């Protein structure tokens, strides 16, 4: 029991339901071991805001810091996901990603053409999106924008404007950038320092399931 | 662009 | 005089995007063949409403009459279910099966919790079930209440309060009993007699995409 263990993860695709499955089942392993912190590697386009909800609660009631790290270069935290990097104790971002894009929808027509919801659904969640940047002491002016204005951001763009507090390349530098800093969020209570010197990393495969039901939602 | 609804 | 062709298609669980794709191929089929009507057995929980709007307007726009039956025997219509029958040509449901229960919630929490829908998205769909009650001539105030109380209907009420138009045991008591009955809403802008005498039926088997996609979610 004398170790010091990071997990880390991937999620990509839509946030369904099963995105629900996938956070939940690798937060319970990360807790179950005793992990200093699980970095989960967020690409998502989009999602469902129920699913997205649950997993910032169940993000929220993890007994483990939860770092999103919008990853590889190319990936994206737009729609749901930038709402789950909001609502979690880090967020770090991959040179070439982007998060933001916010707007809520009631979705897609037969043409694939954008149906918007009512104006006060918006408000919903402005207040939202207001709240989780507010608690994790992130700019809720720009949140704000990522649905008012559509706003989308690069890396340095978010770490400038005080959304995101790591910009890295790769699960190490990750790491040695984000040691001794502290959660934007407690933790059972508690704002945590993070300890990541003599660190173990455990890479936590996706199981065929998750492939299998990612592959089938992306067509 | 989150998708925001269903019914119970 | 003439035969007329009826199709017989099954569509199960939540209604989402696959669903929608299942009411588009079954109706196609129909459409192309000249049929009298196409038979829809549903049977439905709910789900999600962009699919559902998707499938009301597919049944607006349908060649020929869409008749939603709740069928088996302990089925129901419910949630997004019930604005699908509403948005058809006729309504029937067999003995022992269910329809209503639409209100709005943003969606299932963790433990046993519900997210609750705000009161524009709750008023959106009472206007929304209220309207397509009106176009189709039923019960515009129960229908409301399928939203407002939560309300659920067995088939005998469902008659008694104008809300569907047939209660029929198979397929057999289905086309006798609406055999002469006007459709509720138009095809094409003219409001059709159905013709059941001289019938022949026919079942429409789910593709491979259909029974691939049900048999993950049974697990
Ligand atoms: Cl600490």
């Amino acid at each position: 029991l004398a170790k010091n263990i990071v997990y880390v993860a991937q999620i990509k695709g839509q946030i369904t339901s099963y995105t629900y499955d996938q956070f939940d089942r690798y937060i319970t392993i990360a807790e179950q071991d005793n992990a200093e912190a699980i970095i989960i590697e967020l690409d998502t386009p989009g999602g469902r805001a129920d699913a997205m909800m649950n997993i910032v609660q169940r993000i929220q009631q993890s007994k483990i810091p939860v770092i999103i790290y919008v990853y590889p270069p190319g990936a994206s935290a737009a729609s749901a996901g930038t709402y789950i990097a909001l609502g979690s104790h880090l967020i770090a971002m991959a040179p070439g990603t982007s998060i933001g894009a916010c707007r809520p929808i009631l979705g897609y027509s037969q043409n694939g053409s954008i149906i918007e919801a009512p104006p006060a659904i918006t408000n919903y969640f402005i207040a939202y999106i207001k709240s989780l940047a507010q608690e994790s002491g992130r700019n809720a002016t720009i949140a704000e924008e990522f649905i008012t204005k559509d706003l989308s951001l690069t890396p340095e763009e978010a770490l400038k404007y005080g959304v995101i507090e790591v910009v890295a390349r790769d699960i190490n530098e990750l790491l040695k950038k984000s040691n001794g800093m502290k959660t934007k969020i407690p933790v059972n209570g508690r704002y945590v320092t993070l300890n990541f010197t003599n660190v173990e990393v455990r890479y936590l495969a996706p199981s065929f399931k998750d492939k299998l039901i990612s592959y089938i939602t992306d067509l | 662009n989150v998708i925001v609804l269903m019914l119970p």
